[PDB]
């Protein structure tokens, strides 16, 4: 899912990459903890 | 959403409602998107013909429309055998 | 060339600490908890 | 019978099945041939044909 409006609902995760072992998780639009949205966040990311 | 009465009826080993039709949407398909929501109204006109077919032949079983978008509108209305994640078990049912 | 003595000191310290660890923690990290009746290691989301 | 059609010897490996994975059950149809529902003769083959 490539858009925020697309990233809604639930989806399957597979444990150890086995197609017969799946678990439901809700999908959420996630922002990276260290980003470059403004100069302050960019400076924090560059310091890290 | 709709809360049906769900009387218990024979020829269906479960509780069914004849006042409307039930809609099944696959778990990994988000209900409420533009494609799914557009399908729901134009498929909502099938309930009248579902009721007409039922009343013409009372001994008639499930009538289903399986959409190319993944939806499945079936009559009479009845809860799904395996709901999504209310219990630990999940269902993998795609009408396509 | 002048770093030869420091290299010898580092090598000797590595040897000493390796032998100490060999005597202390040998055969200790061979036990983990799997799921009961299976051979699948039991972990959580972000735990190695 | 309402039972699904079996294929081969059923082999399971319970040492790699987690208790909470919800494996799929089945989707196959009950396709039982006429010659496999009764004892088969040569007359039955020609009748079926
Ligand atoms: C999907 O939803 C839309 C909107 O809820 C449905 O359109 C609505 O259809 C009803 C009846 O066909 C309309 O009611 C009528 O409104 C006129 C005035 O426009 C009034 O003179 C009539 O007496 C009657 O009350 C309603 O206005 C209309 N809404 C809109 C926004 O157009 C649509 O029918 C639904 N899909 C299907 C397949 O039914």
């Amino acid at each position: 899912k490539m858009t925020e409006e697309e990233c809604r609902g639930y989806y399957y995760v597979y444990k150890d990459g086995d197609p017969t072992q799946m678990e439901l998780r809700p999908r959420q639009w996630i922002h990276n903890d260290f980003h470059f949205d403004n100069v302050l966040s960019a400076m924090m990311s560059l310091f890290t | 959403r709709i809360k049906p009465v769900f009387i218990d009826d024979a020829n269906f080993r479960r509780q069914v409602s004849y006042q409307h039709a039930a809609v099944h949407i696959p778990t990994d398909i988000y209900e409420g998107s533009t494609i799914v929501l557009n399908e729901l109204n134009w498929t909502s006109a099938l309930d009248d013909v579902f009721k007409k077919n039922r009343e013409e032949d009372p001994s008639l079983l499930w009538q289903v429309f399986g959409s190319a978008t993944g939806l499945a509108r079936y009559y009479p209305a009845s809860p799904w055998v395996d709901n999504s994640r209310t219990p630990n078990k999940i269902d993998l049912y795609d009408v396509r | 060339l002048p770093l030869f003595h420091i290299a010898l000191l580092v090598l000797f310290m590595v040897i000493i600490y390796a032998i100490i660890g060999l005597e202390l923690f040998k055969g200790k990290m061979h036990k983990t908890c799997y799921y009961i009746g299976t051979d699948i290691v039991a972990t959580v989301e972000n735990e190695k | 019978q309402p039972k699904p059609i079996g294929v081969g010897i059923p082999t399971i490996n319970l040492r790699k099945r987690r208790p909470n994975v919800q494996n799929p059950k089945s989707q196959e149809p009950v396709t039982l041939d006429f010659l496999d529902a009764e004892l088969e003769n040569d007359i039955k083959v020609e009748i079926r044909n």
